[PDB]
């Protein structure tokens, strides 16, 4: 039995262990009366305004969109401490844990900003942090690596499976289902088991409630369309939930295309995967004919979780939310043109978002819209890729 | 099919319990496997626990992670899997076959037809490693459809409702843990469970087979004296192919000398 | 003749070629009026809240001071859009620069900091931006220069003497001198000939400012003291300005030790150097004996400015301003201790302003002190350089 | 002394312009320095111009940075400048040499200090690149404390208070900037000047030299034809040293042919 849904109609779900079956009780409970205890309330909005730096700017881009009928906006994640949005949820997380009477943090990381995530609220809330990354993962991240190493986290590689980011996860899961009693899992994404991909929506929705406030005093009206980047659906899931609720706003979530869908090379599970069980949920998933689990490609390697949250693909299951794709070129030029004409360099995972605006504005230059992307990330982390890239052409 | 009730009764009127290997299917190659399989119910495994390498095997320890990784290095799928699973069946009429899955695997093509499947090549049970009891509906009612036993995990942890659940849904038999965590011969459970097996017998539960971390004769011993039917062994079997990967002969050798060490200690 | 007094006490002035001074009064002139149109004051305040992010998060550091009488609280300059308080000025004489009917900007930079904070307020404003950077300081800031260069900013390599920020501060002033009437020259520290320490200053000093509001609120009283690194002078001078008048707050500057003053490697022109003039000042400069102008040398490239701003040497003069220095190793155990105990990676210069306050608080941990230091800027800049220097221990 | 005023009362009586070469101090050694000044002297130099070697020459394009650096890679200093300047006007007593300077060395060691040892090696002016007429107090007074004519840059955009204040402040010759920007031969002015001139004479000024970009003997005759008292000359000198490092002798006969071309174009 649990006090919340764990589904969002057929997706989601407790696909653990039975042994891990308790921690995600306990989990919940601690949530669902956190979420009613106006100190812990209190305690993240102190962490999120005087540590994070909330609420985040809202910017207009009107040298992007002169000469065309599209209104830009974008929501700044990327001033957020930590450089981006997974910066909040890690400090809910963090809380949760000291309510649960934790010492430990377990996490998992890919490119390595949840790593960093975890490692810093950890560093601030005095909790004992150790992060597992794919032993692939650690040797092309480095930067990263050393930055949980500074804020006191230990990083351990793991060598199994793929030794990319699936495999972090699995070695994640395998410590807590002997760690529970004294460790909080620090999932990153709004992905997993129940509760994980409600709780993770609930400490990011302040991107989409502040920018609905902001929206409103700036321009007097909601936005036609929200956009935001899906690799697992935190920063989307943030940026749609205050909207969800009012029809004519617009939910445009974008998965990396990679070198094209037609490639397979491409981490687009929710429109081009497999509905599976793995990581505690059925999902979209990158999977085998077979049913083996795959890694997702974008040059954006922040976008590589290789399937999708539960309430994304509940959401376009009832058509509430629309799901496209963006390539690796076309992320490429967004990277470049916010860069040039706002002098912001944003992350790579965010300028899939961007291009799809552009997108929109482009194709339809008369049309009248209001759009806002969430900036998820900066960009500072990726410019020896885009270096590597525009200097091979 | 009745193969884990005519087991039980058999071992029950011999005062003996029962001895269970878990090994890989294709670890370390097909043919070799096969072998592997053959040589353990030749040394007196009284059933099977066969694993289908999984991609993410999330509740298994290092050592049964590299059997899933050399049965992948032999290209090893479902597929040949199941058409490992007939060849054994029509060999061996009697030994009850336990498959360990992990859901997706039997969620890929449909559930149904993945138990359909399992019923067609003689395996008598399934347990779902990532599936509690919570989520375990349509695995469950699947298997019963097509005559397989589905498998719960009992944790030592296990309140009262927990084991009403098990003692309800499960066939076959009762998978008791040693021990939170994964598995792993490295880490030894030290629950007493006199209790977990006293509740199960009184809810009416299938048998139940001790497992996670049994690696010696004296645990096998200790697993029926506390009222167990008997002990799961996988991790020890595992380790016993990964030593000798360069001497297929010696393997099966020492494979021989495990087993009957381990049975012996199973007799009254 | 001019509208403001271009001295303080003995130290500033207008050193430059004759053929430069209009440039000076017309320069002058157009921020007189700045100050003065409601207008200019509310586009810049716009820029600064819905593009930089101000205003910027006071975080208390609760972790560092525990068993101590000292209460720490760190101005997160580091959380400003580019990652340190250089965007503040930069966004008001971009505005100056179109006040005045000018198309293009002209800026030096050493480290990189002040070039990229250029070049993105140029690419904000519709404005060419060309930056002059030593020979030797662009050989070793490539993602700064890649940058730059990103946002649009042409990147001038500087040959000429020593090839390094001095050649390039000179450079600027060459081409100015020929290209004032349709280029603004963009300094980039409160230095230099008059107005720029003034105008600097003015666009820096909303630091102190929201410092000031932000401690009254949290703990009803202003600062026992406020810290500052002092490359140039901007940061301090931003954070200083607003306290000047309240005599009870101690205004501490942070020059750079280097390897030890008493190495002669350092950058601590203002209590080690020697007044000259040069850069179109008296102020304190590094000098040989036969009065040509060194190098600073710091851990941190960013606090190597030659000089200091003329009225931190004026305050230094009346005793209301107190300067010190931090060695390299001092900086580098606060960069550790911040990352590890708040989850905060500073800039290497912000980390000469914490180690100071940790030495306040270590050397006398029973007196009730309640400080601000500025965080200028953050430090994910800086990991390789601990990196290497970590790695070699 | 009376220097200035003695050559353009000679020069008048001829009806003549002056020619003034500038030349960086130890370019590119100290011995080659003096005998190339000599050779300036010997070849129709009316005076000279003459530079300190200092890390920051801010009014300098790169032909005259890279004499400056020239010179220190020669390990030229402001003492040994001073040392050469006593030998120059020892050999040459009526020729009137000015020091083009950079604050921070007029500055380093005492402003009077300074202009006391112009005075006693016998310098005849200084120009303080650096200082605008606005700052020039206490450099203009230590000169004329000194018997040191301060000179002015007058620039083409010059309004009418700045031309009074140069006229009113400076002695000696008023330095007539040809243009904006840096110096260079690169760059040619092109101000008819004739108004600035003419401003010049109503108010007094010193007479007026015209320099930045002056290269050709024709820029000498047009100087003097717009009512300048004549022309200075440097990175046209300073190209002749660059291009002739290699070879001393023909450097000094390059030298020799340009500086008499460019004062035959001065003369009636
Ligand atoms: O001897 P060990 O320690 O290797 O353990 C043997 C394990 N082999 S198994 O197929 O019984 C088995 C049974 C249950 C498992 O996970 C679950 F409990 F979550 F369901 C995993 C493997
Ligand atoms: O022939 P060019 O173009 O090299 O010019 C000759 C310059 N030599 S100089 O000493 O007269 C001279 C005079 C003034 C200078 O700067 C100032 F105007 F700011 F004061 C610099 C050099
Ligand atoms: C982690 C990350 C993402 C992708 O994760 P989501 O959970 O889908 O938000 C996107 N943008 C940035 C900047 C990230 O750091
Ligand atoms: C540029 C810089 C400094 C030094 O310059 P100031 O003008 O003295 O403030 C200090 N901190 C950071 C982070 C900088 O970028
Ligand atoms: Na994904
Ligand atoms: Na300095």
């Amino acid at each position: 039995t649990t006090l919340l849904n764990p589904y969002f109609g057929e997706f989601g779900g407790m696909y653990v262990p039975q042994i891990l079956m308790p921690a995600l009780n306990q989990l919940e409970e601690a949530f669902v009366s956190a979420q009613k205890d106006p100190e812990f309330q209190a305690q993240f909005a102190d962490l999120l305004k005087n540590y994070a730096g909330r609420p985040t700017a809202l910017t207009k881009c009107q040298n992007i969109t002169a000469g065309t009928r599209t209104t830009l906006y974008l929501k700044r994640e990327d001033l957020l401490h930590g450089g981006a949005h997974k910066t909040n949820q890690v400090l809910g997380q963090a809380l949760l844990a000291k309510r649960m009477g934790k010492s430990e943090i377990i996490a998992e990381t890919g490119a390595g900003q949840h790593g960093v995530a975890s490692a810093l609220a950890s560093a601030l809330l005095g909790l004992k942090c150790r992060i597992y990354m794919g032993a692939k993962d650690v040797e092309r991240q480095s930067p990263n690596v050393f930055r949980m190493r500074l804020m006191g986290a230990e990083v351990i590689p793991v060598h199994s499976g793929s030794a990319t980011l699936k495999d972090a996860c699995n070695e994640a899961l395998r410590d807590w289902s002997g760690s529970y009693e004294t460790a909080h899992y620090m999932l990153g994404t709004a992905a997993g088991p129940h509760p994980y991909p409600t709780i993770v929506r609930e400490f990011q929705r302040m991107i989409g409630e502040e920018t609905k406030a902001q929206i409103l005093d700036k321009e007097g009206r909601l936005p036609d369309a929200v956009i935001a980047c899906v690799g697992g659906g935190s920063n989307a899931i943030g940026m749609f939930a205050d909207f969800i609720n009012d029809t004519s706003v617009g939910l445009i979530g974008v998965e990396p295309g990679g070198h094209g869908i037609e490639t397979g090379e491409h981490g687009a599970p929710l429109k081009h995967g497999r509905v599976g069980i793995y990581f505690g949920m059925k999902a979209p998933m990158m999977q085998t004919a077979d049913g083996q689990i795959e890694e997702s490609y974008s040059i954006s390697a922040g976008l590589d979780f290789p399937s999708v949250g539960p309430q994304h693909a509940y959401l376009n299951s009832i058509g509430r939310a629309d799901y496209v794709s963006i390539t690796d070129d076309e992320a490429l030029e967004a990277f470049k043109t916010l860069c040039r004409h706002e002098g912001i360099i944003p992350a790579l995972e965010s300028s899939h978002a961007l291009a799809h605006a552009l997108k929109m504005m482009r194709e339809q230059p008369e049309k009248e819209q209001l759009l806002v992307v969430n900036l998820s990330g900066r960009g500072d982390k990726d410019i020896f890729t885009v270096h590597d890239i525009l200097k091979a052409r | 099919m009745e193969r884990y009730e005519n087991l039980f009764a058999q071992l029950n009127d011999r005062r003996e319990g029962a001895f269970v290997p878990f090994v890989t299917l294709g670890d370390p190659g097909i043919e070799q496997s096969l072998k592997i399989i053959d040589t353990l119910i030749d040394a007196g495994a009284d059933a099977l626990e066969l694993g289908v390498p999984f991609s993410d095997p999330l509740a298994d320890g290092p050592t049964i992670q590299n059997a899933n990784l050399r049965a992948f290095a032999a290209g090893v799928t479902p597929a040949q899997c199941f058409e490992m699973l007939a060849l054994i069946r029509e060999k061996h009429p009697t030994i009850p076959i336990g498959l360990l899955m992990y859901a997706n695997l039997v969620f890929n093509n449909g559930i149904d037809a993945f138990y359909a499947r399992c019923e067609q090549v003689g395996v008598d049970s399934v347990l779902v490693a990532d599936v509690p009891v919570e989520e375990s509906a349509p695995f469950r009612q699947a298997a019963l459809r097509h005559n397989i036993a589905p498998i719960f995990i009992c944790p030592p942890n296990a309140d009262d409702d927990l084991l009403r659940q098990v003692a309800s849904y499960g066939r076959g038999y009762t998978y008791l843990l040693s021990r939170s965590g994964v598995t792993g011969a490295e880490n030894r459970g030290a629950l007493p469970l006199h209790h977990l097996i006293e509740k199960l017998k009184e809810y009416h539960a299938a048998p139940a087979l001790q497992g996670f971390g049994i690696s010696s004769p004296e645990q096998v011993s200790a697993a029926v004296r506390a009222g167990a039917a008997g002990a799961i062994s996988g991790s020890a079997i595992v380790k016993i192919i990964e030593k000798n990967l360069a001497s297929p002969k010696q393997m099966l050798a020492e494979l021989r000398s495990f087993v009957s060490a381990m049975k012996a200690a199973s007799r009254a």
